[PDB]
């Protein structure tokens, strides 16, 4: 027989690109990475199974992570645009102590501009450094911006879709490895939800895996790369900061009103966390296992090589924690108690980019008691024995563990091919 | 129905060609900006899919036969070895360098076409 | 839709030469070619050949090939549907045989199969 | 002409589907954003309807018949006591729970009858 | 191919009629916005043709016949004095006047044309 | 034969229109003139051959002049959003001098807002006025931004594209005066490569002209029209400055730090350009031949009748140089040897609008100097001779000597005729 070429629209045919994703979610409150500027989530979530196809992803250079990564610096920027400016309280602070955060003065202008007052407040011994005189620890770096106490600091599940005329791809092969070929492949509109939980060391209210805990690496033989391990059964933590601390409000303006610290009612005690001493042991028996699938020889776990990245950092009720984990990997593998760490508590939370400018999260009313289910772990390994010590600052390695699963990309509907067939 | 929204990708060209309109539905501040910004992209890729089925007298079609004649250049495959083995993606990577040449000569084919039929309507 | 206007009346005698110019314009001076044609006391109408302001192309009748001399200027625009150009017809062999009234024309069209059929024709130039 | 823009609203659907390109026509920085933000939105309504149109086999046509049978279960109405006494507003409220599922019912004759069409230009 | 992208724009109307599809391929943060603007406003004049088209019956078509007889009152001149003499753009700054009004007539014989073709399937 | 209106779509018919144009670039640095989020440039650059057309042009009714003109100085503002506010630096000044530029002192907050520093500098006479106590020239009129000290003042190739559905139109005619038919005429989707060189009295960076030198103006016998001349072929202008300075940084406030001057190492010397005296003489020679094609009569060259408009001013380096260039234009024509100006240099470069905001450009470290291709020249005309003198500090006749061959149509690709036809 003859062929002719016939055209077809709408086939089966993807290439592999890059185009901005949108978000969606759910929903009388605000966010930071305005999850309420999204459009709708769609209540049915079409997910389409690929049968027989297979698809090569890799969760390292997934564009996906590195979009979100800047998605979330922007929409920080954003919120902190309209929010009161610190920078009259880079004044000299006449701070004392309590017993550790200090109590300081300092003259600051007022409501009027050519009348002095003289306030109290204290300060953590981190958001503060000699010249005894004291000051603001940014006043030599970068503009502070008190975020608006109105503003949350709330994971909320932000879920990614692609555009109409693209496709994202998932992998629901229980066992997939950080890259490689998925043979279980799906297509989804959206990402299912996700948390942007900025933490560090020790992942937080992440998705857990199903079957048994898998580890993600590049190449794991490269020891300067980081190792994202996924837990199949969160370890409970719960942290707090006991102090029944109190808010004043400062007027240093017309409308600018700066909240500080007031004092301690009642005891003064630690900010801390807890986890279970038998769950984190066989937990971490769970990780000594997948730590020998990669390598042999013996597991060694060891701590930490401003602080954001020497302890498990994050934030707590609307305050940044930063929890000395020491307590967490000094154990040794061949082959009741509560695990309690030192939290500090930081209120300047400066930025990540290069010299700019930084945040004053104002002080929280009364106690702060936030429960979370650690699901991932971030380590980095370094003679005869292996340690694995945690690593982890990076905000986009986070991102990493959430958005393996997921692909973009492009839908090219047109296709043409020969058939016996022929037009009058 | 039947498998979805893409779910014949790894099916072979022959039961992938049946049920297109599966995939012709579907094809169609930084949250405000990046929104609208995949809005106005999308209707674009879609219209230059529809413009070249304009250009090729196919604007309407799913399935459109044509007149250019399959140079065996591009394959030398029998029909049979393609509709019934190679799926739609492996097939496309085979005609990827004479995709571009073929679109070309399926514009001739629609203005030598109506420039014929522009002489019939004149009698 | 424009003039062809043309020298006078110059009168020389058998041998010479004599030069006659053909001044365009209100029309596109480019998009038709220009004929030159004649009549002789002696005999009727003759056409001597047409030539392309564009093309630059020459095409005459056999019996005016080795003794005619055309030539054009090139048409300087008035305006994007307007230009002024020349053409200009020289003659070998003069003799008192030639003498009559002759002039340039304009073709009919820029396409088709007549194209060149002067259609616009000149003012008239009596030689010797 | 004939009545302008909507102007048979509330009139028969007889007289109503004479003269439908009068509706065809008009239906293609806070100030700027706002006015760019109902231009984006328009072509997309717009091209959300010739999409249809395209995967029905009516993309250039106004009235477009069909094969799709007029299931009783929709409406057990006469074309008379249709055409010449409800308005097209009246209707397609009545028609309401089933307009999603004759949609489907569209693109099915639309895809089942271009597959035929490839098997006739075979011969 | 031929002379390109508008290359018979002083070319007679004969050889322009020729190989039109090559302008019809080529017709579809201060540098941001005034980038997306002008692509929002590209497939507006674009769709706005289409659009045309489509209420013409001319919908997927380059060269398209009609039924509304050439008054005279536009131009009294033969085929032969438009076709192989001007160009495109001389001709219509001479029907400048009269194109609102042939557009017109356009949308009355396509609606005409369907609601005929109406009666014709009905038997 | 009868005769019936049938529709085609595509026709070559076009309407002049002024639509909004897009940029694109070729491209680990910035630009101020956002030379970055232009699309890429085409590789190929489709340009095609108008046959037979004859198109209209007139280079001072161009809107494209008028589009690019608030472009440049819409990208200025924008660069200098982000850049550091220099308000605090309008404080009184404690100047020396040096042999010019002062050396000045003065008390300026710091980081900490209630310890008082007092820092000296150098600033150009230029850029400082007496109140001896002195005074930055702005402090009076309008705010001042310090150029963030990354961004760079690069002339870099823009090439204007016009819409989807639009075209913009060339003339390749090699002797185009200003306006008029062009004969040669062309379409391309963008124009050449332009270089935004924000220039003053000669024409910098500028396209040359083909065969002879071109001179354009609108009514050449009204005097109060500006001349726009172009050359054929560029005489060379080499500027420098010799001085050695150096830039000190100034803690002001929390991340806002100011750029100054610190001192000069080695000789105090002169900032200065340098000409070709044969070069500019047949160069002026062959300005001298088509100032007779215009004129009769003899030719005089004369100085000009805030420097700004008064010197060649431009960019060298970074810094603004303003040079006295009576030694350029000071000939009268009947019918080794480099020459060299004056150049003073700014620091503050006001805009031109009507009462807004200024610039501080900051220092540059170590020695300055360019070298340059003066391409254009803007005169003006003012008894029994006729003198022309550069004027000119418009910024948009600049753009105008490089977009006259460019034209905005818009496409009409619908087109009705009437031909033997009808439908059935
Ligand atoms: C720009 O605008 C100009 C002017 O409007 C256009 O030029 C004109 O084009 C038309 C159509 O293309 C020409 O009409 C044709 O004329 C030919 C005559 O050519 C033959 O005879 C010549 C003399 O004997 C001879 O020189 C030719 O030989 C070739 O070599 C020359 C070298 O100069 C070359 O220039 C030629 O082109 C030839 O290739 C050739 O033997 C005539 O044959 C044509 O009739 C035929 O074609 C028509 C259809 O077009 C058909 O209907 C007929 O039946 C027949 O088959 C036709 O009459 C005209 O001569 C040109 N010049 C003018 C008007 O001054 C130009 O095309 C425009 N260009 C663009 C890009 O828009
Ligand atoms: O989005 C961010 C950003 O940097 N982050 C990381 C910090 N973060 C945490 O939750 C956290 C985790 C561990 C320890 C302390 C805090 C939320 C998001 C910013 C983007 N521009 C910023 C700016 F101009 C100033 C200050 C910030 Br903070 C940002
Ligand atoms: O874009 C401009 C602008 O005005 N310009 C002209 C100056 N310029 C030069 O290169 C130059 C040439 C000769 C002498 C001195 C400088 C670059 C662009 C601005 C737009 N808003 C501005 C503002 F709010 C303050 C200051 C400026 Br400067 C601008
Ligand atoms: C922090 O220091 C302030 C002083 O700057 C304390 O305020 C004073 O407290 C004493 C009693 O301890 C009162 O008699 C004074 O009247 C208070 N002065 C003012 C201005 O309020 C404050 O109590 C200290 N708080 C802590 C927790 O150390
Ligand atoms: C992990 O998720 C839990 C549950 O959503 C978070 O606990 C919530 O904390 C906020 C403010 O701290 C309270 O308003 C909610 O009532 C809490 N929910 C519950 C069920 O107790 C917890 O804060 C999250 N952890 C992190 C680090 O974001
Ligand atoms: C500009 O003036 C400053 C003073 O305001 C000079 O700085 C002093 O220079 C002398 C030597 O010339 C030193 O002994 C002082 O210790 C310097 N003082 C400071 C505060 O640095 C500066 O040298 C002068 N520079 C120029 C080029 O005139
Ligand atoms: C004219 O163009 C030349 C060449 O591009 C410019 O010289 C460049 O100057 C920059 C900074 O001054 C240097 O980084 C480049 O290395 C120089 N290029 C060369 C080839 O030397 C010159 O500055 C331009 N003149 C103007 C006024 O913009
Ligand atoms: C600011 O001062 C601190 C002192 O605690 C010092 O460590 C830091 O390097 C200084 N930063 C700058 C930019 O001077
Ligand atoms: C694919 O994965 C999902 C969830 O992980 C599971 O329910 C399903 O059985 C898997 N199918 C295949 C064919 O592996
Ligand atoms: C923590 O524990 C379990 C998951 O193992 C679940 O009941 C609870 O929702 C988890 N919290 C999360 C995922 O935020
Ligand atoms: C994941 O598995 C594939 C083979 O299926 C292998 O090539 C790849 O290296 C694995 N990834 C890691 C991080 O080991
Ligand atoms: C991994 O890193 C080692 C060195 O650390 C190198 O020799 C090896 O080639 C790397 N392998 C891959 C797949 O990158
Ligand atoms: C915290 O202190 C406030 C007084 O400001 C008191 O009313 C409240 O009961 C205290 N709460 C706890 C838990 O100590
Ligand atoms: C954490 O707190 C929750 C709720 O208070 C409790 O169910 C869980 O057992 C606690 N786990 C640890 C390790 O403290
Ligand atoms: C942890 O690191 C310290 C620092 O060198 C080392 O002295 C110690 O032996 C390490 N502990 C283990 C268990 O490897
Ligand atoms: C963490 O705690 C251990 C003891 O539990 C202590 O030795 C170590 O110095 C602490 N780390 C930091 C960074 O303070
Ligand atoms: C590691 O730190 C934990 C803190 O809970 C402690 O119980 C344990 O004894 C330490 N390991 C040592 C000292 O080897
Ligand atoms: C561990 O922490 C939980 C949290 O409330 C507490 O209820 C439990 O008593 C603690 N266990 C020990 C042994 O401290
Ligand atoms: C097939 O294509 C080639 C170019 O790819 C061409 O040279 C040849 O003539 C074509 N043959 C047929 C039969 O179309
Ligand atoms: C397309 O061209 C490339 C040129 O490098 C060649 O390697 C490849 O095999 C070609 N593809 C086909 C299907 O011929
Ligand atoms: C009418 O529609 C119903 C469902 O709404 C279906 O069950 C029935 O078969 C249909 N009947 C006809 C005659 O199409
Ligand atoms: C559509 O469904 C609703 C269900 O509540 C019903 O009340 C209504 O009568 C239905 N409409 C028609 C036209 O059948
Ligand atoms: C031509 O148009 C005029 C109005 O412009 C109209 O009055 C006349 O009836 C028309 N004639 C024909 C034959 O269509
Ligand atoms: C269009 O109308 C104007 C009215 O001023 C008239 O001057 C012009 O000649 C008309 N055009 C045509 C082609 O009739
Ligand atoms: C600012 O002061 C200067 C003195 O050098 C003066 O020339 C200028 O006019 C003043 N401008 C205003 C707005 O007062
Ligand atoms: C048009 O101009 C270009 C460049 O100026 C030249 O190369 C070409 O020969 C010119 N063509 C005509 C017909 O003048
Ligand atoms: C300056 O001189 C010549 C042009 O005559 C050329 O080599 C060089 O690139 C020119 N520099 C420009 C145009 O920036
Ligand atoms: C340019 O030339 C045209 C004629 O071709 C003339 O009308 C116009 O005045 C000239 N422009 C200047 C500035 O002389
Ligand atoms: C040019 O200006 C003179 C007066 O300076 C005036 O008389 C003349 O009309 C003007 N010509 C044009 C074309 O504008
Ligand atoms: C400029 O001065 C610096 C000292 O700050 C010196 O290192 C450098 O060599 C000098 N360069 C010249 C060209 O004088
Ligand atoms: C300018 O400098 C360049 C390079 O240093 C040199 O080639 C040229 O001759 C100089 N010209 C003048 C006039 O100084
Ligand atoms: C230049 O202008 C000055 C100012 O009036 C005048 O005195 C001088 O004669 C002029 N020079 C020439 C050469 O015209
Ligand atoms: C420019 O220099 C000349 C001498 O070369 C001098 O007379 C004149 O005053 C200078 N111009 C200015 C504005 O300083
Ligand atoms: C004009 O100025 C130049 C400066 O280079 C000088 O050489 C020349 O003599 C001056 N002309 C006079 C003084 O007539
Ligand atoms: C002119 O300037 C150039 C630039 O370096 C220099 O090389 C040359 O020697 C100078 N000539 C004179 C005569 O000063």
């Amino acid at each position: 027989a003859k062929k002719w070429v016939t055209v077809y629209y709408g086939v089966p045919v993807w290439k592999e690109a890059t185009t901005t994703l949108f978000c969606a979610s759910d929903a009388e409150v605000h966010n930071v990475w305005a999850t309420h500027a999204c459009v709708p989530t769609d209540p049915n979530p079409q997910e389409i199974v690929l049968g027989n196809v297979t698809e090569n992803f890799n969760m390292w250079k997934n564009n996906m992570v590195e979009q979100m990564h800047e998605d979330i610096i922007s929409l920080w920027d954003q919120s902190l645009k309209p929010c009161v400016k610190l920078t009259p309280l880079c004044v000299t602070l006449n701070c004392n102590n309590v017993n550790e955060m200090k109590n300081c003065s300092f003259n600051v202008t007022t409501s009027i501009r050519d009348k002095i007052k003289k306030e109290y407040a204290l300060f953590y011994k981190l958001d503060v450094v000699p010249l005894t005189n004291y000051r603001l620890i940014n006043c030599n770096t970068s503009v502070i911006t008190q975020a608006c106490p109105k503003v949350s600091f709330e994971p909320i599940p932000i879920h990614y879709c692609a555009p109409a005329g693209f496709a994202i791809l998932k992998c629901n092969s229980k066992t997939f490895n950080g890259s490689g070929p998925c043979t279980n492949v799906s297509t989804v509109q959206c990402t299912h939800g996700i948390r942007p939980v900025v933490s560090t060391q020790l992942l937080l209210n992440g998705s857990l895996a199903e079957e048994e805990i898998v580890i993600r690496s590049e190449n794991i033989t490269d020891n300067a790369k980081t190792i994202i391990v996924q837990l199949n059964e969160a370890v409970e933590i719960n942290c707090t900061r006991p102090n029944n601390n109190t808010r004043k409000s400062i007027h240093i303006g017309p409308g600018r009103a700066f909240y500080a610290t007031g004092d301690i009612i009642g005891n003064i005690r630690q900010a801390h966390c807890n986890i279970s001493k038998a769950r984190w042991n066989e937990t971490l028996g769970q990780i000594v296992a997948k730590l020998e699938e990669q390598f042999p020889k013996t597991i060694i776990f060891n701590h930490s090589s401003d602080p954001e990245i020497v302890t498990h950092s994050f934030n707590c009720g609307g305050e940044f924690f930063y929890c000395n984990t020491t307590p967490l990997f000094n154990s040794t593998w061949n082959n009741e108690q509560n695990i309690t760490l030192q939290c500090r508590i930081k209120q300047i939370i400066n930025m990540w980019q290069g010299v700019g400018k930084a945040m004053y999260a104002p002080p929280i009313r009364g106690q702060i008691r936030c429960s979370s289910n650690i699901t991932g772990l971030l380590l980095t390994r370094d003679n005869g024995t292996e340690t694995f010590r945690p690593g982890g600052g990076n905000m986009r390695d986070n991102w990493r563990s959430e958005l393996y699963k997921y692909k973009v990309v492009k839908i090219e509907p047109l296709g043409i091919a020969p058939t016996a067939c022929k037009r009058r | 129905f039947i498998l979805g929204f893409l779910g014949a990708a790894g099916s072979t060209m022959g039961a992938a060609s049946m049920a297109l309109t599966v995939q012709a539905r579907l094809l169609l501040t930084v949250w405000g900006i990046k929104q609208l910004q995949a809005r106005v992209l999308a209707v674009e890729r879609y219209l230059r899919d529809q413009q070249l089925l304009g250009i090729w007298g196919c604007s309407g079609k799913i399935i459109c036969c044509t007149n250019v004649p399959w140079n065996d250049s591009w394959s030398n495959k029998t029909i049979n070895e393609i509709w019934d083995n190679m799926t739609w993606m492996q097939w496309e990577k085979e005609i990827d360098n004479y995709t571009q040449h073929i679109y070309t000569l399926l514009e001739v084919s629609q203005i030598q076409q109506e420039k014929n039929e522009q002489e019939l309507l004149e009698l | 839709q424009g003039q062809l206007v043309q020298s006078g009346a110059t009168t020389t005698k058998p041998g010479s030469s004599v030069k006659i110019s053909c001044k365009t314009s209100g029309y596109r001076f480019n998009f038709y070619h220009i004929n030159w044609i004649r009549q002789t006391a002696g005999r009727g109408p003759e056409w001597m050949g047409w030539i392309s302001p564009y093309s630059g192309d020459k095409n005459l009748a056999p019996a005016f090939q080795d003794r005619v001399n055309m030539t054009t200027d090139t048409e300087v625009p008035v305006t994007s549907f307007t230009s002024t150009g020349a053409a200009y017809m020289e003659i070998r062999n003069l003799t008192s045989d030639d003498t009559g009234t002759y002039f340039c024309a304009k073709g009919l069209l820029r396409d088709g199969s007549s194209t060149w059929l002067p259609y616009l024709w000149g003012q008239g130039t009596l030689l010797t």
